[PDB]
């Protein structure tokens, strides 16, 4: 009846998110591989605070890049079949995915150390911590997959098994000292180095300044996700165009945040 | 940048420790006193650090007390003839090479570094590393050796 016009009026909706989703991760790859090449070009490639700047790029890239092929996993028939390639695609988009949060780790790591302790050695710490520490999570959470939950290329979600843990405990728990790490900054900033005139205290505060200001844009998209809107026509075009156009230019608005650090 | 440029190439301890001679020590090493009584080496550090007096240091503790060391550093290199003209000339980040070495060999042996340090006050870069380059001091420690060069030639941190 026209119920049926109703399903098909969701249909529509759906497929302009799709859009939103798809044109946005394009926009974005584009912009980090232009600030990837910017940073590659210049000389104070081998200052320590460049390196971190480079490996986050390249961290969101390769996450960018395979959101697309996990895209071609999304088929009803793909993600019930549980096909090998199938499982493998999703466990690489996972890493990416923890990299990404390591790799903001590593930026407050910095930060923090900066300001109380006056490259190429040191930089290793940070690569084993953003690229290394991820992969055994993985591996164990890859392990924990093929044994109670090998179903639905391992992107399923069924209530009552707590697998993912796995892999997103560790994400909260970085957040969480990294929130640690910006209030003794913010302390540190305003009691002593007050009048602080050195480079590592004015970079300090333009970090703080934008750090401020991407926190709120990249908050509301993990907020959003326990949301449960409802079923109001206008609630949900809203609610479904607005995360799209959020969770889809997140590398652009890091593209930005990287650039205008490097100042 | 200049503290953790001794780290990696000196170390840090942050409890008291006995050195090769038997004297006590701390930090990056920081003599405290050459008593082989442990209390006068406690109580040394009791004033310097200001807090309870105890065997383990915070990490922030290690480098007030480097930096102490580093200015005892400065003013020695200040008052010696040969060292004090090319420290002047010197640019922040090869300053701290200097002072690495002088933590290492002390005043005198930077001195009788006579090429070199002429080399350095002449700007001119690549010939100082292969005079440094030819020395006793680069086999026995060659890889810090190799690092405190770099930061010559370019005056860059991009070695440590
Ligand atoms: C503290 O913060 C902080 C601090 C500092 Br000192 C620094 C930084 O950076 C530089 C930071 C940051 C941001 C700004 N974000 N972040 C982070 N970090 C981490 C670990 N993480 C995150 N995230 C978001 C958050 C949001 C909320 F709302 F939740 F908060 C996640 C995601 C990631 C990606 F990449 F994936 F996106």
């Amino acid at each position: 009846m026209e119920i049926l016009n109703e399903e098909k009026k969701s249909k529509v909706h759906y497929h302009v998110a799709a859009i939103i989703n798809y044109l946005g991760h394009c926009i974005s790859l584009v912009a980090l591989l232009v600030a990837f090449v910017l940073f590659l070009r210049a000389r104070s490639i081998r200052c320590l605070r460049n390196i971190i700047h480079a490996n986050l790029i390249a961290a969101f890239i390769l996450r960018n890049a395979t959101w697309f092929v996990v895209q071609l996993t999304m088929s009803p028939e793909v993600h019930q079949s549980n096909v090998g390639w199938c499982r493998l695609v999703t466990a690489a988009y996972n890493y990416f995915h923890v990299t990404n949060f390591f790799w903001m780790f590593g930026e407050g790591c910095y930060l923090h150390t900066a300001i109380v302790l006056t490259d190429r050695l040191r930089a290793w710490m940070f690569i084993c911590i953003g690229w290394g520490v991820p992969f055994p999570i993985i591996v164990a959470w890859a392990i924990g997959k093929l044994y109670y939950d090998n179903e639905k290329c391992w992107a399923g979600k069924r209530p009552g098994v707590y697998t993912d843990y796995i892999y997103q405990g560790p994400m909260a728990l970085v957040l969480l000292i990294n929130f640690i790490f910006l209030f003794n900054i913010v302390r540190i900033l305003m009691t002593k180095l007050r009048a602080s005139t050195t480079s590592e205290t004015i970079q300090a505060r333009k970090a703080v300044k934008a750090t401020l200001v991407l926190l709120p844009l990249l908050g509301i998209t993990y907020m959003l996700a326990f949301v449960n809107p409802g079923e109001d026509e206008v609630s949900r075009v809203v609610f479904i165009y607005f995360n799209a156009f959020l969770e889809s230019f997140q590398g652009f608005f890091v593209s930005v945040f990287a650039c205008f650090l490097n100042s | 940048n200049i503290f953790e440029m001794l780290r990696i190439d000196e170390g840090l301890r942050l409890k008291i420790y006995k050195d090769t001679e038997g004297y006590y020590t701390i930090g990056i090493g920081h003599l405290l006193t050459k008593s082989p009584s442990l209390s006068v080496a406690k109580s040394e550090l009791d004033k310097a650090i200001g807090r309870n007096s105890n065997g383990v240091i915070t990490k922030d503790e290690a480098e007030k007390l480097f930096n102490q060391d580093v200015d005892a550093a400065v003013r020695g290199i200040l008052r010696n003839a040969k060292l004090k003209p090319v420290y002047d000339s010197l640019d922040a980040v090869r300053r701290s090479a200097l002072i690495n070495m002088v933590f290492q060999m002390g005043e005198t042996g930077v001195a009788g570094f006579t090429n070199s340090l002429r080399m350095l006050q002449q700007k001119r870069w690549d010939e100082a590393a292969v005079n440094l380059a030819k020395s006793r001091w680069y086999n026995q420690t060659p890889n810090r050796a190799k690092r405190v060069i770099a930061t010559f030639r370019t005056g860059t941190w991009d070695a440590y």
